[PDB]
């Protein structure tokens, strides 16, 4: 369903070490030794909620890196039978 | 008025920098100054400045002088402001940083007080446990989505909420928040612990460190295990952890004896602990090289680098080699694919007690910089090694320095190898065979290079020969880490009736004021200039003379072959890959590029002696 593009090679080549908040949320490459690092863990991807006393099933949004809020008013209401994510249909990706 | 009042000092300060800064006339350094100062920031536009204190105290009879120190953190707004009237004025994103240096006094932080909170002033001291560059905000755009977002302003001093007035819209409040990371502007910083300088400390209080924050380009100025210099920009942090300590302690209850009764209390202790920030970091603590080149022409200075060494140290004309030796290293570089050659080099002085093999180990310590000295048994462990520090908080993984690495690409000395048992001389091997430093505790993982010389003084067994015994049965370190140490230079004293008379007469000389005028060939500051240049050199023995070399190691080993109950040893090929760390060496030392079979000879014969030392 979709296809995200790693780029290649754009100079710069900041080491590590030098970064300043003018680099921030702008492209940078980094070059470093892997140290240990945590297991595979799921991110939610698109995020569904099966409410509760509004029935279902309100269907798939999409959220978010990193957010995943704030699901604010839908389906009947929008309260107070308010939303609580679901096991099935929803769709996770892997995250380290 | 007060407003008005500050406002003068603004005028009055603008005027300053705008009226001439310079007196020097004729050939100079014409004026102005600043103004030059200002374009010579507009040639690479990176928007801050450094100006001096001494002119700015000496114009106005200091009235001026004294009116920004006192109230310093008063008028910083007005002084930036005015920097930003002037650039507006006479200059076409901003940001500027203002940062005096060369105060005329300097304060122990020992002798700090809260009389001089708020206010500019001096601090000195050893820079410890620096910590990775992290944001701030200081302008940020943050507003609730009800009406609209983007309102850009506030969170001036550390709060760090939150917006001033005018919310909603049409909500109008209080409320709070939401924050963009899309909106606003960072700068900086740096948190750096600093400590007091270990030669100052008044007896027995032993040293207390405080925490210098450096925001501005000042930033990565600092240096772990180092001596540095500070202006004051001064202020404070506030502090839970102090309950307990006991009071009194002053309290928040707000006054509500206004409006009338038909919120609660609403009480917030203040306990504030001071914490010195920094503007200006600097690490004090042509003509010339006409003297480096009259260095290097003459024969004679690799004589007079020798004899003038350690002067303190009566003779033995061994170890001054050995000193100089390891301050000037080989090319510890290459051969690839592969793994690399070492490079660097090794000694461990060993003696009979009162031979003052600790003179050099204090004289190195004071000479060159880049040099720790421990005299552990007491390291006790890490020491040598890193913590690592954790938590910080906020993420932690902050290395501590320390002992040895903070000392890298240097000589760091150690006394007594022989009273620190087993478990820090394995970490030692670990950092002459692998080279790295590995480290793992509980959390994060990590490898810090150390690239190091270790210069240390091993007591024998009994403290003395022992002639007879074998060197290797006498030093009493493990087999590993002993082989990795090329060589001992051995030294026993004896007595002898003119050498006994010299060391009384010298010894008294010493502590006589008069007279001290012994002198060496060369002074103490200039060797070092020397010694950098000569370290800037990349000495490559191409010459098929190396040839050499090989009978030359090849004429070592044969003769002292037989019998086995000689020095060795072996002798190991690990000699004959000495003898080239040593070769290099004494290109460093005599500036010679491709080198001389005749220096490969004495680097030779140098071995020799720390071998025949051995036989007995
Ligand atoms: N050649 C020398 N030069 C300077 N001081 C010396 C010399 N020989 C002996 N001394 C004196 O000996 C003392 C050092 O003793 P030392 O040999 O260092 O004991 P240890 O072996 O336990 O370190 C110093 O106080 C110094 O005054």
């Amino acid at each position: 369903s979709e296809i995200h593009v790693r780029i290649s090679d754009f100079p710069t080549i900041y080491s590590l070490r030098e970064l300043r908040e003018s680099n921030l949320s702008s492209l940078v490459r980094v070059t470093g030794v892997v140290t240990r690092r945590t297991g595979v863990f799921p991110q939610l991807k698109y995020v569904k909620f099966n409410c509760l006393k509004c029935g279902s099933i309100l269907g798939p949004f999409f959220q978010d890196s990193n957010e995943e809020i704030r699901i604010s008013f839908c389906t009947n209401c929008k309260s107070k039978g308010p939303f609580r994510v679901n096991g099935e249909k929803t769709v996770y990706r892997n995250y380290q | 008025v007060d407003d008005v009042t500050g406002e003068k000092v603004r005028e009055a300060f603008e005027q300053f920098l705008e009226d001439f800064s310079v007196q020097s006339t004729d050939t100079g350094e014409v004026e102005k100054v600043y103004r030059a100062q200002i374009e010579f920031m507009k040639i690479y536009d990176l928007n801050t400045i450094y100006i001096d204190y001494q002119h700015l105290s000496m114009r106005e009879n200091g009235a001026l002088a004294m009116a920004i120190s006192e109230q310093y953190y008063r008028f910083l707004p007005f002084l930036q402001k005015g920097l930003r009237r002037v650039v507006r004025k006479y200059a076409p994103e901003r940001v500027f940083q203002i940062s005096f240096f060369n105060l005329p006094t300097v304060h122990r932080i020992r002798d700090i007080r809260s009389e001089k909170i708020g206010s500019l002033l001096s601090i000195s001291g050893t820079v410890t446990r620096t910590s990775e560059v992290r944001p701030e905000l200081y302008k940020a755009s943050f507003t609730c989505d009800m009406c609209r977002a983007i309102v850009d302003n506030v969170e001036q001093s550390f709060k760090y909420t939150e917006p001033t007035f005018c919310p909603n819209p049409s909500c109008e409040n209080r409320a709070f928040w939401t924050l963009n990371v899309t909106r606003s502007r960072f700068l900086d910083w740096q948190k750096v612990r600093i400590q007091e300088n270990a030669n100052e400390i008044p007896t027995g209080s032993m040293p207390r460190t405080l925490d210098v924050i450096l925001r501005g380009d000042s930033v990565e100025r600092a240096k772990p295990g180092d001596r540095c210099k500070f202006t004051g920009v001064e202020i404070v942090v506030p502090d839970v952890t102090q309950l307990g300590l006991p009071g009194v302690k002053p309290s928040s209850t707000l006054d509500t004896r206004g409006i009338s009764k038909t919120r609660s209390l609403g009480v917030r202790d203040l306990t504030y602990k001071i914490s010195f920030l920094a503007c200006h970091v600097i690490s004090i603590g042509s003509d010339e090289i006409n003297e480096l080149k009259e260095m290097v022409k003459d024969e004679h200075i690799y004589d007079k680098l020798v004899r003038s060494i350690a002067p303190a140290v009566f003779g033995h004309e061994a170890v001054k080699k050995g000193i100089l030796l390891q301050m000037l290293g080989g090319v510890h570089k290459s051969t690839v694919e592969g793994i690399k050659l070492r490079g660097d080099i090794n000694i461990c002085v060993v003696g009979d007690p009162s031979t003052s093999k600790s003179q050099f180990l204090k004289y190195v310590v004071g000479f060159a910089p880049r040099s720790v000295y421990t005299s552990g048994k007491a390291s006790s462990a890490a020491g040598l090694t890193a913590a690592v520090v954790r938590d910080e908080e906020g993420g932690d993984y902050t290395i501590e320095a320390g002992a040895l690495m903070l000392a890298d690409n240097g000589i760091c000395c150690i006394d007594e190898f022989d009273k620190m048992d087993i478990s820090d001389q394995v970490a030692i091997h670990e950092a002459m065979e692998q080279q790295t430093i590995s480290i793992a505790k509980a959390g994060i993982h990590a490898t810090l290079n150390a690239r190091t010389s270790i210069l240390a003084a091993a007591n024998p067994v009994g403290g003395r020969y022992n002639r007879k015994l074998s060197l290797r049965g006498n030093l009493n370190m493990t087999a590993p880490i002993m082989s990795r140490f090329d060589l001992f230079f051995v030294i026993l004293d004896d007595c002898n009736e003119k050498i006994d008379t010299e060391l009384a007469s010298h010894i008294v000389d010493l502590h006589m004021k008069r007279d001290e005028a012994i002198e060496p060939p060369f002074s103490a500051e200039q060797l070092r200039r020397y010694i950098k240049y000569a370290r800037t050199f990349k000495p490559i023995l191409t010459k098929e003379a190396r040839s050499y070399l090989v009978e030359k190691y090849k004429e070592l080993r044969k003769d002292d072959a037989q019998g086995f109950s000689r020095s060795s040893y072996r002798i190991t090929v690990r000699q004959l890959e000495s003898m080239i760390r040593l070769s290099e060496a004494i290109a460093r030392a005599n500036c010679v590029d491709e080198i001389t079979p005749s220096f490969i000879a004495e680097a030779y014969d140098l071995l020799r002696q720390s071998i025949i030392r051995v036989d007995v």
